[PDB]
RNA sequence: UCGAUGUCGGCUCGUCGCAUCCUGGGGCUGAAGAAGGUCCCAAGGGUUGGGCUGUUCGCCCAUUAAAGCGGCACGCGAGCU
RNA sequence: UCGCCUCCUAAAAGGUAACGGAGGCGCCCAAAGGUCCCCUCAGGCGGGACGGAAAUCCGCCGGAGAGCGCAAGGGUAGAAG
RNA sequence: GCUGACUGGGGCCUGUAGAGCACUGAUAGGGCUAGGGGGCCCACCAGCCUACCAAACCCUGUCAAACUCCGAAGGGUCCCAGGUGGAGCCUGGGAGUGAGGGCGCGAGCGAUAACGUCCGCGUCCGAGCGCGGGAACAACCGAGACCGCCAGCUAAGGCCCCCAAGUCUGGGCUAAGUGGUAAAGGAUGUGGCGCGGCGAAGACAGCCAGGAGGUUGGCUUAGAAGCAGCCAUCCUUUAAAGAGUGCGUAAUAGCUCACUGGUCGAGUGGCGCCGCGCCGAAAAUGAUCGGGGCUUAAGCCCAGCGCCGAAGCUGCGGGUCUGG
């Protein structure tokens, strides 16, 4: 109950830091896709565009304490976090919208989004990506 | 740093010990009374306070009285507490013990180091409602050889204490 | 080690279980099978 | 070994063991520490017995103190001479040791050793013994 | 116990006891096989002939699976020498 | 070892045991005795030619640890010295 | 002819248990410094100072049959009282007995051995081997037997049976026939307490997933990837990751791991107390708690009611010895 404050109060510094913030479910994925979809979503970027495999209870409330709510619909499950804080949000949600479309993934592995502060769909992750 | 007595009328103290609670007594000057309270309730606190903080009381009478104890008989075997003493504190300066704590680390460690902290409190008078908590010390220079004591000290503005100065306060001596 | 009057724990892997009415120790390595007498 | 220097009587009536201690019974000295329960004789030779176990597990560690001191003359008759006919000599040494009588205690030794070190350290001993550290200890104010 | 309970050794005849010398069993092992080493279970049945010494015991010779430790008034003299 | 004196043992009166623990006695002194008049230590720390670490000195602090023929012990400078 | 034992209060004698170091010694560690070798140095030898032995000084800690600045409880003695008992005091005639024992407590010897042995206090056997209890049993518990009764109540010890009297009543533990008798020392055996660590921002169990970078740093009389060995003792791409407890290799590759996403989604792990039970635990004709048998007992622990049971005490009668 310690870092628990330490990691989770880490988890809104960045959530209410963002202008493209997902958190899709990723599974089945080595030790080569993950340095794969960072060192792809970051040249765009620098060290802003990270990506984060966050926690799911920890957005119970890492969502609901700086007071939000539209998000019970989005991490259900093993959920990711892509916050993005430098550059236009549109060269890390394309260089996220082909990570996870040119592997053989279905389109259909994400959750929705929070890009700027109005809630999202699953034909907003293919339009925000083209 | 507070506690509750239980008025000690005259009954047993055999019984209180023998019961569930830890008999004792308070005083000074002006008083001297029978009094009592828990055995547990006792502890958690000395075990922190002991006799270098001051513990205030209760009673049933709402007064809190600030103390620090005079001593306390032991049990010579099976060792845990048999009675305690309080010292009722006045605006009169008082004769307590200074905890000591000593800091830095010694320079005899690299070479033979192993530290001897002769005694780690202190006789020091002063104004009860006035007492420093811990007195620092040092060891930016502490050989094997004889080793700091008396009055090499800091006597934060107000205390004066009775030593002698003399009493090597500490020491390192040879490991094995 | 095997039957000896002070039975312990000798590494890590060694469990303390009982069983037949006495106290008994089992391991990965046989080298430690005790057994209370 | 260990014993005096000197003495003023060479034999002494060996008496018994009642209960209490009379002195001893708190820290004083080390961080933590050994304390015997049941009254008896320490022999000399287990008080080294242990000592050096102890530096023993320990190499080149804390500093030692054996509170005791033996110093009571151990008497024994010679192999098989029979009753009457005089005191039988020295033996040995030992001190009386009564209950709640701490024996020794280490220092500055991690206590997770300064410990451990005090359970072999009894292991020599002929009576059970206890563990501790500072506690009401503290006969200062 | 002295108005007596015969005092070593052997011979003979045994019985017992496990702390086991074989033989049967087990686990380890610095156990590859073999062979052993150490610990447990276990006396059911076995546990040799001679040399010297009064000797018990030893110390040797030749074998043996093995040549075990004790108690029984250090068994056994109304049984013997 | 054998009579005798001291201490412990001996359990707060006395005494009280062992082939119990530890020492002495089988003498001395015509002054080492009566008495009356005088006097004060041991040590410690300074200070002192030979001078240990104490000789005999000088100056302080020091009531008894000196002495009292001898064993220990009781006692004692308000004197037994 | 009321002093006796015993008891109260008065007044004192005294040096044990204890405890304490003030005197005699023994003491573990510290600090301190008269001193001395030594050096700067010449000198009637001033002084400065020592990475040496140490007198004593005090500190912190204790020890003692023959130590006591200190000192109980107790015991003794004397005064005033209580106390009419096979108490005392006194004189005279007779004794026998001067090997003792056991048990408790205080001490020596002994090995804090012995149905050992020697002394003190008390008890008992002796001579109370008459009774009861204790399996049997002089001395452990009951208890003082003049004699009788086809009477009553208890004491110790008992209450299922042998074998008189609750398969009696409550509330706890025990699972080994422990009880129906051995220790140290070991252990996730149970029962009642304790303090901390963390969770419904879903922990430990559960399984599909990540275990990265500097990277493999050097000093080497072979070489250091976390993966023989020391100093410095953190930063990078992070959901999480060092220069990694190790199964696992010679340096490695890896099965996997502290750290973690999380499907699961309720309590959960390593430690201190007491009861109480387990292993430790081998002896010599045939076993055994006296026996048979006992498991919310016929045990063990705390309660409560009640009996059984003596030769003790009552009822009754008789015998008897002192006194009035």
């Amino acid at each position: 109950x310690x870092x628990x404050x330490x990691x989770x109060x880490x988890x809104x510094x960045x959530x209410x830091x963002x202008x493209x913030x997902x958190x899709x479910x990723x599974x089945x994925x080595x030790x080569x896709x993950x340095x794969x979809x960072x060192x792809x979503x970051x040249x765009x970027x620098x060290x802003x565009x990270x990506x984060x495999x966050x926690x799911x209870x920890x957005x119970x409330x890492x969502x609901x304490x700086x007071x939000x709510x539209x998000x019970x619909x989005x991490x259900x499950x093993x959920x990711x976090x892509l916050x993005x804080x430098x550059x236009x949000x549109x060269x890390x949600x394309x260089x996220x919208x082909x990570x996870x479309x040119x592997x053989x993934x279905x389109x259909x592995x994400x959750x929705x989004x929070x890009x700027x502060x109005x809630x999202x769909x699953x034909x907003x992750x293919x339009x925000x990506x083209x | 740093y507070r506690l509750k007595a239980y008025y000690r009328e005259g009954e047993k103290p055999s019984a209180l010990r023998r019961a569930g609670k830890l008999p004792g007594v308070m005083y000074n000057r002006h008083l001297n009374r029978k009094v009592y309270v828990d055995l547990v309730e006792f502890d958690k606190v000395f075990r922190q306070a002991s006799i270098h903080h001051v513990i205030v009381l209760e009673l049933p009478d709402g007064q809190s009285l600030p103390t620090l104890v005079r001593q306390v008989n032991l049990d010579k075997r099976r060792r845990r507490p048999e009675h305690v003493d309080f010292f009722v504190l006045s605006d009169e300066p008082v004769e307590m013990y200074v905890p000591l704590r000593f800091v830095g680390t010694p320079a005899g460690v690299r070479a033979g180091g192993v530290l001897q902290e002769i005694h780690r409190d202190i006789l020091v008078k002063v104004s009860p409602r006035n007492i420093p908590e811990f007195i620092e010390v040092d060891v930016s220079g502490l050989e094997i050889g004889d080793s700091l004591h008396a009055s090499d000290l800091k006597l934060p503005p107000g205390v004066e204490l009775a030593v002698s100065p003399e009493e090597t306060i500490a020491a390192v001596v040879p490991p094995e | 080690m095997k039957v000896r009057a002070s039975v312990k724990r000798i590494c890590d892997k060694c469990k303390v279980i009982r069983r037949h009415g006495r106290v008994y120790v089992i391991c990965e390595n046989p080298k430690h099978k005790q057994r209370q007498g | 070994m260990l014993m005096p220097r000197r003495m003023k009587y060479r034999k002494q009536q060996r008496g018994r063991l009642k209960g209490a201690t009379k002195g001893g019974d708190y820290v004083a000295f080390g961080d933590y520490g050994l304390v015997a329960l049941e009254p008896a004789w320490i022999t000399a030779q287990q008080i080294e017995a242990a000592r050096v176990a102890m530096v023993r597990h320990f190499r080149r560690g804390g500093k030692i103190f054996i509170r005791i001191f033996p110093d009571k003359p151990y008497t024994k008759k010679p192999l098989e001479v029979r009753m009457g006919k005089g005191k039988g000599n020295v033996e040995g040494y030992v001190a009386v040791v009564k209950p709640g009588r701490v024996m020794f205690e280490v220092a500055g030794v991690t206590e997770e050793q300064a410990m451990e070190a005090l359970r072999i350290a009894g292991h020599k001993l002929p009576i059970k013994t206890k563990i501790v550290r500072r506690d009401a200890y503290d006969e200062a104010q």
